């Protein structure tokens, strides 16, 4: 329901998620950093009025490093609070065809998001290595958000393996209409507790946020190796220490070639879908 | 000949070269598509 | 040796167009001798 | 200079085996079963 | 192959046939000779 993890063969998520392994190591890296309020810096003059949608080709023209086409301001309609949606989720400011548009709270939530997302290069944010120090706490000790204490290395196994395929299947894959309620539930004024209890109890976008905090890792790391048990079509491919021996985004030329302000994109995505989590600001 | 082989046949190396020229012509060739249109009646038409 | 590695022309590079001059390759395998033409000598040295 | 430096890498991909892409390495080695490392040498190179 | 030809020599003879082949099974391998004299060559210039 979430979307079929393909690779030529069907899947839920679900098989997908409890594929993997996440076993720890030693030298514990007593190192506990500190969340931040993720730095919204909105501002432009100019935007780009219309129909913009904001389902699948926003989140693949966002997050999955196809054309670097400057991909710019186009979000800068998420101020302006009188702007509305439809449900196909394209953002407007003139619904045509007597089309309806979304009640309140939704459409605060999800400005309130994509508000965060505008303008990244103007956006001051913080270095990697703490955003991977909150991504391996979060996969790792659950919702409870404790410090790590040690490190963590990450092991997939079995898939005739594509993980190209993994961030292509990202790339056909919707969200808004997932975690609307979520940020919804941020918007009025709610506490860590109960959106913990929330998150706990849907289970939907738990399993959602887990695979793309997992590929925004896997995307920016670089200790990284693949191989193919060449006997099946099967690859097991390993991500070793994935927080100490990380500052700058990758170059390696056999992974996945990852360019720079994408990159940025995708650290602000996992700051900003983090946040409400954690404690005060 | 862009890949010398000792063999007088119609070996691998000719599956190899063929492979060689297609690949750099589909690095070249960029073309845009651009086409103009008719109008017809739907009504007066079987297929949906 | 210096002579040799410098201004060598082999047999089997030329064969499979590897230090050929001005064109490669020519397909034909190195030779090396038949049978006959070393029975009548070898023979010929032993009953000397 | 992006020319030549294309013209190097494309050419660079069909020899030199110890060189993937990040994905399919697969037809590669449906591709370069042509060339028969380590045959090929300079001669070959510059006719590339 | 020669002491079943009724050819003379002694008993158990040998030799040191100094080069190795290169087609083992059909792979024309890396031709280990010039692996040898390769790091001859290039520890004696880290040696100059």
């Amino acid at each position: 329901m979430t979307l079929t993890y393909w690779d030529k063969e069907k899947r839920m998520t679900l098989k997908q998620m409890i594929q993997q392994v996440a076993i720890n190591e030693q030298e514990n890296e007593l190192t506990h950093y500190v969340f931040t309020t993720p730095l919204s810096m909105p501002t432009f003059g100019k935007p780009m009025l219309g129909y913009v949608p904001l389902n699948e080709v926003a989140t693949s023209k966002f997050f999955s490093n196809v054309n670097d086409f400057d991909r710019d301001n186009q979000l800068a309609m998420a101020h302006f609070p009188d702007t509305t949606i439809t449900q196909a989720y394209n953002l407007t400011n003139s619904i045509k065809p007597g089309d309806t548009s979304l009640p309140d709270a939704e459409v605060a939530a999800l400005k309130w998001f994509w508000k965060f997302f505008t303008s990244i290069n103007l956006v001051r944010q913080p270095p990697m290595d703490n955003v991977m120090y909150w991504a391996c706490q979060f996969l790792s000790s659950g919702t409870s958000f404790l410090p790590l204490e040690r490190d963590v290395e990450i092991v997939f196994s079995g898939f005739k393996g594509s993980h190209i395929c993994m961030f292509s299947n990202l790339r056909q894959m919707n969200l808004s209409p997932i975690l609307c309620p979520y940020y919804d539930l941020i918007t009025n004024f709610k506490t860590t507790t109960e959106i913990r209890a929330y998150v706990d109890a849907h289970e939907e976008l738990k399993s959602l946020l887990t695979y793309l905090c997992l590929c925004t890792i896997v995307g920016l790391c670089d200790t990284f190796t693949e191989t193919r048990n060449m006997d099946t079509g099967e690859y097991v491919w390993k991500v070793r220490d994935v927080v100490s021996r990380n500052h700058t985004p990758a170059q390696n030329v056999e992974k996945f070639c990852y360019t720079i302000q994408n990159a940025k994109y995708m650290i602000q995505l996992v700051h900003v879908l983090l946040f409400p989590l954690t404690d005060n600001k | 000949n862009i890949i010398n082989t000792i063999t007088d046949g119609i070996t691998y190396a000719n599956r190899t070269e063929f492979f060689i020229r297609v690949m750099v012509l589909m690095m070249m060739d960029r073309k845009i598509l651009t086409m103009e249109f008719y109008d017809v009646d739907t009504s007066a038409i079987s297929n949906t | 040796v210096w002579g040799l590695l410098g201004n060598t022309d082999s047999s089997y590079g030329n064969a499979i167009g590897a230090t050929g001059t001005a064109n490669v390759p020519t397909k034909v395998q190195p030779v090396i001798p038949t049978p006959d033409n070393f029975i009548t000598p070898t023979i010929h040295l032993k009953t000397s | 200079i992006d020319a030549i430096c294309s013209v190097e890498g494309i050419l660079l991909l069909i020899l030199s085996r110890q060189t993937t892409i990040p994905g399919y390495e697969d037809e590669l080695n449906k591709l370069r079963t042509g060339i028969s490392q380590p045959k090929v040498t300079e001669r070959q190179y510059r006719r590339a | 192959r020669a002491i079943a030809a009724k050819f003379p020599r002694f008993k158990d003879s040998a030799h040191l046939n100094p080069y190795s082949s290169l087609n083992i099974g059909g792979r024309t391998q890396h031709s280990v000779t010039y692996t040898r004299m390769y790091d001859a060559i290039e520890e004696m210039f880290n040696l100059i």
